[PDB]
């Protein structure tokens, strides 16, 4: 879904 | 009060300050400079901004540029379960994007097809052909615009055919420019307030 | 010029969430503090020219990012020990003596806070080893801390952390008064960026 | 794709 990293705004990667 | 709202002017001028040097690096493919540039303003982010459209539109585009500059890399995550590639977690970013800067679909659909095509053309240049039929069915079986291409990619994968015209001809580096110019297009392009106090300061 | 814009810009950049991060550690607002800390982290990797203030700032800001974690013992701050936050804090602080070509009698007074809050803050945790360690190296003066350094032996072998001197310890107080020796030595004016703030917003 | 100037040593966080 992503939806709650997106919602984070987060710009760099997870891993 | 004009305390804290002295703070978020501030903040919103240094994130749009640092917006526009990461657009510049990414242009002149210096890709090592965007990243910096990029983890500069995810740890602004976190600063009180106020409410503002343009800082929000400002970390889409940013968010999308950054999954486009990993893009090659299918063994990087921006999920934390690891699903998605980057260039699928674009094509998410992409969206969000139509719907915050109020873009008709016309407007959309060719840069959405490039993201779409970049996407599956990796997973096949690595050799991840179930990846990319995956891909490829959750994005281009329900798309208008994709089928001719979205045919001349089965058949490619099917027969494993790297050596296919449009698998050969394909450039990522001609891709993330194309990319940024689309976004770029519906930017306010005007100079950051930072910029311009700096080139009178300086003259 | 090119290039000379990006450092001067840089440096409006460094110098305003310097003076934010004082203020926000003025108001005990750590959380803040560390926030514009770790903004002003991802900003050294750029080009920022070289001005001798922004070198005296970096040290303070060391200073105090070691002296706001110095709770947290399995924080560190180098990689080669080993040493506790408050540790680290002394060693920034020698380079504040030096830098700001400060004399001993003045960085002395503030000294003997850190030395007697990093051996405090051990026994706190149990850690007595390092408490010892840190006390034995550190602390070992004579004059008019030796009341003070045998309480700390004697709570240190016997681990009473009941003490008064463990137990009447304050951790605010002590950084509190830590930021206002720092500041001491401080220019004083404010930062470019805030105030055209000011003339934008009136 | 550079694009530092300065090194460590003016670590603030840990």
């Amino acid at each position: 879904n992503r939806r709650l990293e997106l919602e984070a705004y987060r710009l760099g990667p997870a891993s | 009060a004009g305390e804290a709202r002295l703070e978020e002017a501030v903040n919103r001028w240094v994130l749009k300050f640092y917006f526009h040097e990461a657009l510049r690096a990414f242009r002149g493919s210096r890709y090592g400079d965007f990243r910096q540039i990029r983890d500069i303003m995810q740890a602004l982010l976190v600063r009180p901004l106020g409410k503002e459209h343009t800082v929000s539109r400002l970390l889409r585009v940013m968010q999308c540029l950054s999954r486009i500059e990993e893009g090659e890399n299918l063994d990087c995550s921006f999920d934390m379960e690891a699903e998605l590639t980057p260039l699928e977690s674009a094509i998410n970013v992409l969206e969000m994007i139509k719907t915050e800067f109020t873009l008709t679909e016309a407007v959309v659909e060719s840069s959405r097809k490039l993201v779409k095509e970049a996407a599956v053309i990796i997973c096949i240049k690595n050799k991840e052909f179930e990846k990319a039929s995956k891909i490829l069915k959750k994005h281009m079986s329900k798309d208008p615009t994709t089928q001719k291409l979205r045919n001349d990619l089965l058949n490619i994968i099917r027969e494993k055919n790297l050596a296919h015209p449009v698998i050969q001809n394909f450039s990522y580096e001609t891709f993330q420019q194309k990319m940024l110019r689309f976004l770029e297009s519906h930017l306010d392009d005007a100079e950051p307030y930072l910029l311009t106090m700096a080139k009178k300061a300086l003259k």
